[PDB]
Order: structure tokens, then C-alpha cells, then sequence
């Protein structure tokens, strides 16, 4: 029933600034200390900052890697807490979660990507042929991309793979599905791709060559 | 500067059997009470962490009673009596005795299952891609266990090295198997200088290494 | 409900 919801992440230049928000529903925020926690493949889960209550004079505590650059704050009347991130470093890339005092309630997390690289939308290529079909989603930045099949009706034999970073700095991803050989050239197969950072939306039928 | 050490990066478990996950702290987490300031979390794939245990041994509300936590000062153990598929994910410990709060690196729980050989497929570069200037050849290894698999790219039978990348799915919910994609990338110019493209797969389930190939023609 | 608040208050011990 309690819900925390963070927003504000995205792609930002090194040395730039960004402010994250976290809004609480069904939860009297003023009564609880609040924390930010971030996650990356590089360092796992890292506690970032904490803010206590009004009667604690809103006392704060910060991780060393972040002291002097991040400011956590709260506005109880807006049922929100914030993390102002300045002089952003590439090391600050990751998923940022807000959490309650005892770490039972977590938000869904918002993805912060610090890079000088510009956005680029991907190319989508077929993988045509029990048989296996796929779509290749090459050359995009930053993460994430979204792949579905038959507008979401085909969910069974689907395997969408983790993105791999290429030597070029661009990501690539394959999504593949297994279907019987007796539907090829009949039950049309279509992969639906979204790369929201580039506003790229592409549909692509997959048919036996 | 309290360091939290989770020795095992992963642990395999037969469904319905027990498992223990260990964590160590460089310093005692006993606060001047009977309180040990230690949390255990489970992060199921693609989800936020969720609390299993607080104060070292207390189950948080809604956590199944097959979880328990124990420990003495600097060494801690999370136990699952009978592992369900609900329980697959990454287990983290965390101390909040001192600022900065610190997490262990996580222990991933993997299900055991019977050996299962991969189904191997090969996909040539699409004509639409060839027009761009580069060729991506894709090899798929579908639904196999255990994760250990060797993919060998051969172009005109010459073993390939340095021009391919692999990506593995997470353990599948239904059948507990893995899947893997290996992509071979080449310029269109060098791709059209060769005929036979082969993907050779080695796996404990295979009697002998399996190869799926094609010629640029058909 | 007040269960959650009661739990958090019982665990808080800033001293
Ligand atoms: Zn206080
Ligand atoms: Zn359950
Ligand atoms: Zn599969
Ligand atoms: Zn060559
Ligand atoms: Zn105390």
C-alpha cells in the first residue's frame, strides 16, 4: 500500500547537475527518516544520503564519495524528498532509489547516466529462419531499449538478451523467439522496438527469406 | 569504513532443499543492547531490493517463514529451509551500525536442474544491414543448463578471436535453463570475402561439439 | 494504520 516513486533521472553531461525527486503516497512522510541508495554493476548497492525529521533539524548524513556535491532535502507538505546532484561524475551513473527509514519501502528507481556521449537511436535488423526468429537492435545510446513481439501477444518462447556495450561506446541487443516451423510464412511475426531517449519507435516484420 | 564481505558470489540449490548464505563484517555489529544492526535483502531480477530480515534475525512482515537469520557479532547467516522459485535473486547484507551504511557485494541464488543441451541456431547478416557497411552474424544457444558453454566462431574454418561478444539471459522462470547469444561483427567487405560461417558449441549436455553454419549464397 | 510507525519508532535509537 505504501508507495515511493522517484523521478528525474536521465542522461547528463559530466560536471553537470541534476535533481531527483521522490514522492510518497499512503505514507505520512514527516514521521520517517529517508535515504537515497544507488546501484551500479561497478559497485553494487551504495548508500548515498540520509535525512532525519524536522525536529532533528533535518540532520543529514552523506557518503564520502558524494559529500560536497549532493544535497538531500525533504518537503513534508509535498510528501517528497529530493537529491540535488551537482558536479556529476561518471562514477555517479546508476539506478537511484529512495527508501524509508528501515529500508522496507523502496521506490522503483530512476536511472542516472553521466556521459559526454550524445543520444543515438538504434537500427533494427531481422533474424529470419521448431524454428527461431529474432530482431537485432544495434548501435544505440544510452540505455534502455524496449522489445516486444506481436504487440505483446507473443510472450511464450521469447528471450530478449542483456545489452552489450560495444567498443564504439554504443549498445547492441538481440531479442529472439522460438516458434514451430509450420507457422513460417503465415502467422506474421513482428518485433516492436522503443528507444525512448531518442524518440525512436520502429516495427519490423520477420519473414523467411 | 565497515566492510561487509559476502564470500560466495553465487550458490546453486536443488529446489525444495535448504541453503545458507554467509556474510562477514570487519567489525562487530552489536550495538550496546542485544541489537545487531544488520539487514538482509533479496533483489529479484529487474526489481527493487526488498527487506527480508532486520536486527540480524527478525523476519520482516510478509516474508515467508522459511527464511531465518542468525549470527554472532561479525559472522552472519541467512538460511532458506526449502528453496522455492520465488527465492531466485541476489541476497545482500547491510550494516547500519555506522555511517556510511555499507552493503555486501551480493550472493546470487541459482537453481539446480538436470543437464540440458542447447539448441543452436545461426543467423546470417541481413541484407539491410549489409548495405550499411557492417555484418553481424548471430549464434543462439537456447534453453540449456548448466551455464557453462563454449562458443567457437569459425569463418572458412579459421578459429575466430576478439571479434565476438556474448550475452546470457537470467535463469528462466519456467524451466530453470539459460540462453545465450554470441554476435560476430565484421565489415561488410571482409564478410563478403568468405563463404562458410560456422558456430561451434561445446556443452556438458552435448555428446560431441555441435556446429551450425551457412554459406553466403543460399 | 499505526503498525509501521510503531515498528520504526521501536527500532529508532539515535541516542
Ligand atoms: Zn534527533
Ligand atoms: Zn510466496
Ligand atoms: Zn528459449
Ligand atoms: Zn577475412
Ligand atoms: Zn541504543
Amino acid at each position: 500500500e505504501v508507495k515511493l516513486e522517484e523521478s528525474g533521472g536521465g542522461l547528463v553531461q559530466p560536471g553537470g547537475s541534476m535533481k531527483l525527486s521522490c514522492v510518497a503516497s499512503r505514507f505520512t512522510l514527516s514521521k520517517y527518516w529517508m535515504n537515497w541508495v544507488r546501484q551500479s554493476p561497478e559497485k553494487g548497492l551504495e548508500w548515498v544520503a540520509q535525512i532525519r525529521l524536522k525536529s532533528d533539524n533535518y540532520a543529514t548524513h552523506y557518503a564520502e564519495s558524494v559529500k560536497g556535491r549532493f544535497t538531500i532535502s525533504r518537503d513534508d507538505s509535498k510528501s517528497s524528498v529530493y537529491l540535488q546532484m551537482n558536479n556529476l561524475r561518471a562514477e555517479d551513473t546508476g539506478i537511484y532509489y529512495c527508501t524509508g527509514e528501515i529500508f522496507v519501502n523502496w521506490g522503483q528507481g530512476t536511472l542516472v547516466t553521466v556521459s559526454a556521449a550524445s543520444t543515438k537511436g538504434p537500427s533494427v535488423f531481422p533474424l529470419a529462419p521448431t524454428a527461431a526468429l529474432g530482431c537485432l537492435v544495434k548501435d544505440y545510446f544510452p540505455e534502455p531499449v524496449t522489445v516486444s513481439w506481436n504487440s505483446g501477444a507473443l510472450t511464450s518462447g521469447v528471450h530478449t538478451f542483456p545489452a552489450v556495450l560495444q567498443s564504439s561506446g554504443l549498445y547492441s541487443l538481440s531479442s529472439v523467439v522460438t516458434v514451430p516451423s509450420s507457422s513460417l510464412g503465415t502467422q506474421t511475426y513482428i518485433c516492436n522496438v522503443n528507444h525512448k531517449p531518442s524518440n525512436t519507435k520502429v516495427d519490423k516484420k520477420v519473414e523467411p527469406k | 569504513d565497515i566492510v561487509m564481505t559476502q564470500a560466495a558470489p553465487s550458490v546453486p540449490v536443488t529446489p525444495g532443499e535448504s541453503v545458507s548464505i554467509s556474510c562477514r563484517s570487519s567489525k562487530s555489529l552489536l550495538h550496546s543492547n542485544g541489537n545487531t544492526y544488520l539487514y538482509w535483502f533479496l533483489q529479484r531480477p529487474g526489481q527493487s531490493p526488498q527487506l527480508l530480515i532486520y536486527r540480524m534475525s527478525n523476519l520482516a512482515s510478509g516474508v515467508p517463514d522459511r527464511f531465518s537469520g542468525s549470527g554472532s557479532g561479525t559472522a552472519f547467516t541467512l538460511r532458506i529451509s526449502r528453496v522455492e522459485a520465488e527465492d531466485v535473486g541476489v541476497y545482500y547484507c547491510m550494516q547500519h551500525l555506522e555511517y556510511p551504511f555499507t552493503f555486501g557485494a551480493g550472493t546470487k541464488l541459482e537453481l539446480k536442474r538436470t543437464v540440458a543441451a542447447p539448441s543452436v541456431f545461426i543467423f546470417p547478416p541481413s541484407d539491410e544491414q549489409l548495405k550499411s557497411g557492417t555484418a553481424s552474424v548471430v549464434c543462439l544457444l537456447n534453453n540449456f543448463y548448466p551455464r557453462e558453454a563454449k562458443v567457437q566462431w569459425k569463418v572458412d574454418n579459421a578459429l575466430q578471436s576478439g571479434n565476438s561478444q556474448e550475452s546470457v539471459t537470467e535463469q528462466d522462470s519456467k524451466d530453470s535453463t539459460y540462453s545465450l547469444s554470441s554476435t560476430l561483427t565484421l565489415s561488410k567487405a571482409d564478410y563478403e570475402k568468405h563463404k562458410v560461417y560456422a558456430c561451434e558449441v561445446t556443452h556438458q549436455g552435448l555428446s560431441s561439439p555441435v556446429t551450425k553454419s551457412f554459406n553466403r549464397g543460399e | 494504520d499505526g503498525d509501521y510507525e510503531e515498528l520504526v519508532l521501536a527500532l529508532r535509537s539515535e541516542e
